[PDB]
RNA sequence: AAGGUAAGUAU
């Protein structure tokens, strides 16, 4: 959760996501003390080793930078955003909304399948992705 | 009775409530092991 | 009330 790079303003992260052009650019927006930013904070940062040849992960804090709140509906405790090459690449999640990831995971697999899900979209020039798993349940039984 | 070609007691049969729980513990390892799962795979292993 | 947005390029 604190391991993992800091973007301070919104210059900052708006030259991490035009920086990187052959990698996703994964910035979540939140706050390092909320406990659902925790957990996801620690799901990124143990696949931030395994996705550095594909994706790179941020993490912003949105009070101290307010300049997407609006545009971005960063209205959430935690929120996971994807980027390829200054593209906001929307994931068909199956929760109805397709352009975040707002809640917090628990399996590693499974970020990894989606960045990667997302990768390959972008890469062939697509703005929508297919996620591999659906959302609109938990599978809790 | 054996002996006297006879009835002589009934006995009143009952699933055992711990192969209650085993089935339906089976039944929930099965409903979560499906979110990659075909329909025909779940289907199959209810059936079985 | 939702879990039912194709991603676009033009005009």
């Amino acid at each position: 959760s604190y391991m993992l790079p800091h973007l301070h303003n919104g210059w900052q992260v708006d030259q991490a996501i035009l920086s990187e052009e052959d990698r996703v650019v994964v910035i979540r927006f939140g706050h390092d003390w909320d406990p659902t930013c925790m957990k996801m904070d620690e799901v990124l940062y143990s696949i931030a080793e395994k996705v550095k040849n594909f994706a790179v992960i941020y993490l912003v804090d949105i009070t101290e930078v307010p300049d997407f709140n609006k545009m971005y509906e960063l209205y959430d405790p935690c929120t996971v955003m994807f980027f390829f090459r200054n593209k906001h690449i929307m994931i068909d999640l199956g929760t109805g909304n397709n352009n975040k990831i707002n809640w917090a995971m628990e399996d590693k697999q499974e970020m990894v399948d989606i960045i990667e899900t997302v990768y390959r979209g972008a890469r062939k020039g697509r703005g929508l992705v297919v996620s591999p798993k659906d959302y609109s349940t938990k599978y809790r039984y | 009775n054996e002996v006297t070609k006879e009835r002589t007691a009934q006995c009143f049969l009952r699933v055992d409530d711990e192969s209650m729980q085993r089935f339906h513990n089976r039944v929930r390892q099965i409903l979560m092991a499906s979110g990659s799962t075909t329909f025909t795979k779940i289907v199959n292993k209810w059936n079985t």
